[PDB]
């Protein structure tokens, strides 16, 4: 808990080359369950049967290192991204006293890495309209922002009164 | 108009009957609560000392079958040299139908000693009378035994006391041999060997040994040959051969346990009391004649030769008033004191008595039974356990009145006095107190801290995850006897503490604590009768299954939900593993620690200090709700020697090592139980639950930890006392704008007006460095209670985790309105 | 209060029975005046008027309630949502002063609370590309995730030239 | 509003857990802190007298082999002519592995006697009993000895002390003898000499001097031929050749310690305990029965023959009560107090006793354990320290209880009470005081001043620049055995007292110096982890060379930069030679007084009176840091005699001479510490320090002065009581306006509120002539503290340089809020 954060996206792609089987995780992560691995869009096991990954370097601060027991096909795609819960389950005495480094250091690091997560998601993940645009300053002005369910067929199209997008129907 | 106000706690609990007595000097120097600590002789308080776990009870001579019974064990001290610390801790136990002496020295199991003399159902019964050297065992209908160390720790003897010459008695004095008065006795000389001859049967085999006495002569009976014909060896010459009955002395043995060699004798028995005082032995209340004390001759302590009746000779002392007079204790203070069923026996330590026969002064002082508890010399007097066992009292010599005075040392504190079963005393090191401790039939154990020429008595009450069995100690050191519940995993013994049933709003409180702890065929009730009805259950330590027999089951599935209370009063669902699939078939209900992760003791409607589980009833229709006849958890008994110590903080303690994971092992005894860690350099961490294998992750891993179990100490000061100019002010409406605390070494502290306290901080931002752990603080905290307007309300000082504490007084500013 | 979080989301839904006033809060909360509940999509206020609602359980773990003064009807939807303000809950001085476990308890349990209610209208209210897919993993390349306003009667469409999303008319 | 307070000083230091006792009438007679000084008994504080240097305990017969163990000297008082005041200071020392006896009179050496019939290793448990005239020196395993002096100072001999007739006892009764109650014994005849023929193995070769009783007649024992047969002369005459096992008496010489001759005897030891008591000699505490005395023939002090039952006869006495009661010491006050184990025996004041066999009462008063270290008589009480070492208590005798009453004589000053390893008395001249003094564990010393029918009973603490290790006195005179620490130069023999890492704020404080003192493989830490790191280190007396080993030193040059801690509080930097070239390579790191001119002893959070230095490092760049495994320093223990006197004021004091450089030598004693020198006129005219050879360099040129080591006097009064109509104002906020100092013969006081004190002036400008001393100075100087407003504020009166120093009161200026 001692170790620093450094600024790296929680989430890595890879194009495997032939034969490959060993993967660099570059951001850190706490604990080999909160770490996620999928190939070509299949979301795979750890453990030590063919088609399974072993995974090292928990609580590395410069990450750790996927292993995949079957090696991978020239151009397979490797995905691998932290998923670590958002809680707190382990608290101090109402009168502590004794506050080890690794204690503070693990609740403020704790949240760093759960903020860039969070982080990661939205900016390689997510849609989102330019900085700059002409965007209502006010968040109640939900015109811009708010989407409708949509049904089956349908597309999300801006009303004729420009006053909100709607649910629109194509069957072309 | 504020008036500002303090209170010291000298005087220790005192009784709710004296909230009204302003006018009395212990009105601001009492409490109200004062558990778990004690009252240092400074007026401070603090918290009571921790026990160190050493061994468990067991009959080791039949595979370590464990001891469950608390009236198989009872422990002594020995002192063997004061100056190189050697005291031994011997424990007298059940080894299957007699008694094995199990020694300890330096917190182990040095060796034992069995004897086949005694019955396990004596154990009780059996008193010890410790000399400097050797230590002798005594039961009155058992001889005396002598317990005596070799060459090294684990050497020891157990022999038989034999006297050189046996005390003897005429028990046709007190109506227990034949009456001789109208005999006549004829000697067949007046010197050397002779026999005695009776014109009616008199004589028995007892009577060997005895002494002959008539016509200004004396003979010690050497042979019965009939009950009319004795053959005697002359000690002092006759004046004639003729001696009528009524003029003559015939005694035989005091003591003996042969009935059987003709012709056939009484039972006398042997002595069950004794102290070694000065050059003489001292032995008394024997089986026979319970009044009766005898000294051994002077210098030679197994001699009881009392054919002659002047100079340093071997004599007895009776003790007679108005009625019963057996000797409880015989007390090696001043001119020694001889406490009986009824009166206190003692001569004035003013009067120059050389303790010899016909120099001797003791006379009735004062009406005051006691007990067959041993009485406590401490701090210029002695205490004793009255006879009913609900008052101590204590005695000293007063010359103003040229007596000894009894009067009851829990005079203030008697609502917090049960049955006392123990005592014993200690003075530790370095700390400011004189301590005579005492435990009581509840389970409880009481504290009282005296200094009489300072004015110092203060009582205390102490608790414990357990139940108090027995205190062992004569001021160097303390032992007690706990009877502690441990988890058995998949068997079952015990029944739940508490039980009851609740409506749907969980106001309600039907008690049912008998139904579940009886057996099915002696009582059963009808649970869960509506929907969202309750079931409360409550025991003083941790369980994790339930054993539940029906008289009749549930119709169909109940639905039922599972809550646990959290240290914060907020209950919390959880699942278990349901084998009697809502209580429609026999079975258990078994979870794991993990399910109950934030499961402490805590308050329901006035019962403290319980771990409570409810169940709630889900179904919205079922046609015959259950009835229950027996409900078991998986908790069972142990007996276990603990050593009390002011260095530690928990009950229970053992030092142990984690691992690079944090697991620690090896806590077997401590199995199910709620457990704190606390480091070397003094920091606590945390609690967890020890699993039913010995078994605990901590929170520090490669450390070296203290691992036990918390008592809590609490600390209710007396109802403020603010006399203003209108009068006292005792029922006047008052509220507590600032209450402060003062504190000597003290960590984790939390006063306030209750539910919600005021946590007293330790830890100096700016001037911490981390990782290290801040010393036990002093100083003075400022809190605002927020409470009532009541004139009689209560503030409270705690601790949120084990630790040191110190308390050396409580101030407010009130407004008395 | 020294708590634990639980990992649990933000946001529950709920379709009323017969006549219920009575909803579960599973999640943690602090003050009542910072959880949101709508009645098909009407956001209520708290107090003792028809058509309001209580609530209870501020600061326990969980188990709060809501309590309708209306009963609801059948298969009316209640939304019950977390919204706490993101702003500093404690002040500490700069020369020697106390601190508790208390303190920093409070201090990091509001922080993880409020990163929740970020992650939780992230997992459930907002799109996003799958985490396998293979979008760029430099954020400077907007192709994918810059979207442009819309006007009256317009949709998102990928031009032509596969560069960027832009407003788009049907002609319908 | 203001109310005006005052504050004395007679009751000396009380324990923080008394601060709420506002009810008990010490509150203002009391003080937080009395650290170098004493309470006299009219109330004021004095400094505590100052010590004069004797010699250098050392091996006089192995080439002065240095004495380095404190367990290897213990000295005691002789006084031999009191009138011309010749008081003999006698130490005991090792010699090899035997014993040596320093006789010490006049602050000189006058002569040694050697002795082989003790180890070295015997010292701490050899006691003595003197005389009138002589001195025993006893110890329970080597027979006692006589140390006489001839007809000169230096004229001693050492001899043995042989009785005219042994004691004699019967060590069957206690079980630790051959049991003979069932044997026969056969004389052949009962008068004369006579031979006693045994049925069974009895006797032992150290029958022979014992006595056989039986049939009204003794005899003594002249030769044991074997186990059955001895030779006997009647001294009374038997009346019968065959005596009963059971009804006869045989008894051994008491004291023996040969276990060789046939038959083989046991060795019972030789008495540890003894007083000379009117016309008696009283030795007791054999080591075969610890809880037995004799007392010697009335008259012959030489002579226990026990023979006779009647008259004026040695006798005995034995100490039982319920347990142990071995005896510690033997007491000549009132009639004879015995301290033991367990219980006080003694008889009352009040009755008649002749002191003769038969006609004495002793009996147990109270349960107070005593430890071995002899018990101290002086202001109409007994003092002696408890078993366990952490209390003094007070007996005394009682009239209205009949009894004597045992108390603590530290109840209110348990706090500072560590546990007590010897004591004396001290009864200065001219001095309103009567003191008891107590070494300590921990190196310092109690001092208690008493004048019990006037209410005073005062202590206070005693530090040195090094540690007190016994005091020595009856009340005549005063002598200490305290271990210092000299400069040895080039060689390294301790350890750092405190060591620490710091951050570059240096506010951080991490605790090494377990580490540092450790060998290399015992303990290791990393150093100088980041740049502008720092090490702290601290030590009781100056060191000028650090001698550091690596477990891994450092990859490149650490720059490292060392500053010293002056007097005011500042940081200076200095340059030392450093073999280490910046912790890269083993070696040492030396300086020079000059470079460390300003050096003297400060506090470092919370830790007082320390010479430091600490280590930065500069370097931007370092690959590994250092690993240091074990720090020593140029300095060796010594162990030293000193005398204490109230006419000094500084320790370990020499009187020298300054030549025209103002250069003093021969003060080899002093190597390496930080000295002052004062005038014969009574004026401190600075310090300095004395280098490795014993030179130093005074101000005054050619002029006699004494030069010895500061102790520096606090004064810290009782926290603020200004009790107002509103209530007891124990907890309100309170400021100083105003604060009084009240001094009689005082020189060099400052007083306030720290930081920031007040020196209080002791110079008349326009009334002092240049070149005179202007004596101790009388009056009240008035301060404004600038102070807080807490309620538990401290105010100190403290000295900045050695002289007279006596405060008999603070007063006070309070605005109560």
């Amino acid at each position: 808990s001692n170790i620093k954060i450094n600024d790296v996206f929680q989430r890595i792609q890879y194009a495997a080359s032939a034969g490959q089987t060993q993967f660099t995780i570059p951001f850190p992560f706490f604990d080999n369950e909160y770490v996620l691995v999928w190939q070509n869009g299949v979301q795979l096991v750890m453990g030590g049967a063919p088609g399974q990954y072993g995974i090292s370097g928990a609580g590395s601060p410069s990450g750790g290192l996927i292993t995949l027991v079957t090696p991978a096909a020239l151009n397979d795609i490797i995905t691998i991204q932290g998923d670590m819960p958002i809680d707190r389950t382990s608290i101090y005495s109402a009168t502590i006293s004794n506050l080890t480094g690794s204690d503070l250091n693990g609740d403020f690091n704790r949240e760093v890495v759960m903020m860039k997560q969070i982080q990661t998601t939205q900016a390689l993940l997510q849609l989102q309209y330019a900085p700059w645009l002409e965007v209502s300053q006010d968040p109640d002005v939900t015109k811009d922002r708010y989407l409708p369910l949509l049904g089956s067929g349908q597309v999300w199209r801006m009303n004729d009164s420009g006053t909100g997008i709607e649910a629109y129907t194509i069957d072309e | 108009p504020i008036r500002s106000i303090s209170n010291t706690f000298n005087r220790g609990e005192l009784d709710p009957t004296l909230f009204a007595r302003d006018d009395l000097d212990i009105y601001d120097k009492g409490a109200r609560k004062l558990r778990n600590m004690i009252a240092l002789w400074t007026g401070a308080a603090r918290i009571a000392p921790g026990t160190i776990y050493i061994d468990m009870m067991v009959d080791r001579e039949n595979g370590n079958a464990v001891i469950q019974d608390p009236l198989m064990v009872k422990g002594f001290d020995f002192t063997y040299d004061a100056d190189a610390e050697i005291t031994y801790t011997i424990i007298i136990r059940k080894s299957g139908t007699n008694i094995a002496f199990d020694i300890y020295y330096a917190d182990t199991l040095q060796t034992t000693v069995t004897s086949t003399a005694y019955l396990a159902t004596q154990i009780q019964d059996i008193h010890v009378a410790a000399a400097h050297d050797r230590v002798l065992i005594l039961h009155e209908n058992v001889q005396i035994r002598q317990l005596k160390r070799g060459a090294s720790h684990s050497s020891w003897s157990l022999t038989t006391f034999n006297p050189r010459v046996y005390p003897t008695y005429d028990f046709s004095v007190i109506g227990e041999a034949i009456n001789y008065q109208s005999f006549t006795f004829t000697l067949s000389a007046t010197t050397g060997s002779i026999t005695i001859t009776s014109s009616s049967a008199v004589f028995t085999h007892n009577h060997v040994g005895g002494l002959f006495r008539s016509l200004g002569g004396t003979a010690r009976i050497t042979a019965v040959a009939s009950t009319t014909s004795a053959s005697a060896t002359v000690l002092d010459n006759f004046t004639g051969t003729s001696c009528a009955g009524n003029l003559s002395s015939l005694a035989e043995k005091l003591w003996n346990s042969d009935t059987t060699t003709a012709p056939v004798s009484a039972n006398r028995g042997w002595p069950a009391r004794g102290v070694f005082y000065l050059n003489r032995l001292i032995l008394g209340r024997s089986l026979a004649v319970k009044n009766l004390v005898n000294l051994s001759t002077a210098g030679v302590y197994d001699n009881f030769d009392d054919a002659d009746l002047d100079g340093l000779v071997a004599f007895s002392v009776t003790f007679n008033g108005k009625g019963e007079q057996s000797v409880q204790s015989i007390v090696a203070d001043d001119s020694i004191l001889f406490t009986t069923a009824n009166k206190l026996f003692a001569q004035s330590p003013l009067v120059e008595s050389p303790i010899t026969i016909n120099n001797v002064y003791f006379a009735p002082q004062s009406q005051s039974p006691a007990t067959s508890i041993e009485a406590a010399s401490i701090d210029n007097q002695t205490l004793f356990v009255s006879s009913d066992r609900t008052k101590v009292m204590q005695a000293m010599y007063s010359t103003a009145d040229g007596k000894y005075i009894t009067l009851p040392a829990t005079m203030l504190s008697n609502s917090i006095v049960d049955y006392i079963n123990s005592n014993g005393t200690w003075e530790p090191a370095g700390i400011s107190t004189r301590l005579y401790l005492a435990t009581q039939d509840n389970g409880t154990m009481l504290l009282y801290s005296t200094l009489q020429t300072q004015n110092v008595a203060g009582w205390s009450l102490r608790t414990t995850t357990g139940k108090f069995r027995q205190v062992i100690g004569e001021g160097r050191q303390s032992h007690v006897i706990v009877e502690r519940e441990i988890n058995i995993g998949a068997s079952f013994e015990q029944t739940l503490d508490y039980a009851y049933l609740s409506d749907p709003t969980f106001k309600a409180r039907y008690d049912v604590t008998e139904f579940f702890a009886s057996s099915p065929m002696t009582s059963a009730i009808g649970v869960l009768e509506n929907q969202n009805d309750y079931i409360l259950i409550g025991n003083q330590a941790p369980f994790t299954a339930l054993d539940i027999d029906f008289n009749l089951v549930a119709s169909s599935d109940c639905q039922l939900q599972f809550e646990y209370l959290d240290g914060n009063g907020f209950w919390d669902v959880f699942t278990p593993t349901d084998n009697t699939s809502g209580f429609t078939v026999d079975g258990t209900i078994t979870w794991t620690f993990d399910d109950v992760l934030n499961w402490a003791p805590y308050q329901v409607n006035a019962i403290e200090n319980q771990y409570w589980i409810r169940i709630k009833r889900l179904a919205e229709t079922v046609n015959t709700a259950p009835v229950i006849g027996q409900v078991l958890i998986n908790t069972g008994n142990r007996i276990y020697l603990e050593r009390q110590s002011f260095d530690e903080y928990m009950d229970s303690t053992q030092i142990v090592t984690s691992d690079s994971n944090g697991l620690v092992t090896g806590l077997t005894h401590l199995a199910g139980q709620q457990v704190y860690a606390i480091t070397e350099d003094g920091a606590t961490i945390g609690s967890s639950f020890v699993d039913a294998s010995g078994e605990t992750s901590v929170k520090n891993v490669n450390t070296t930890l203290t691992v036990g179990m918390q008592y809590k100490p609490e600390l209710i000061p007396m109802p403020l006392y603010a006399p203003t100019q209108m009068g006292d002010s005792l029922y006047a409406e008052k509220y507590v704008q600032d209450l402060y605390v003062d504190y000597v070494d003290s960590l984790y502290l939390q006063a306030g007006f209750r539910p919600q306290l005021t946590d007293i901080p330790n830890m100096h931002l700016g001037n911490y460095t981390l990782g290290q752990s801040v010393p036990p603080q002093t100083g003075i905290y400022r809190i605002c209670p927020r409470g009532d307007w009541e004139p009689r309300q209560e503030f409270v000082i705690t601790q949120s985790q084990p630790g040191p504490m110190t308390i050396i007084g409580v101030g407010y500013n009130v407004e008395v309105a």
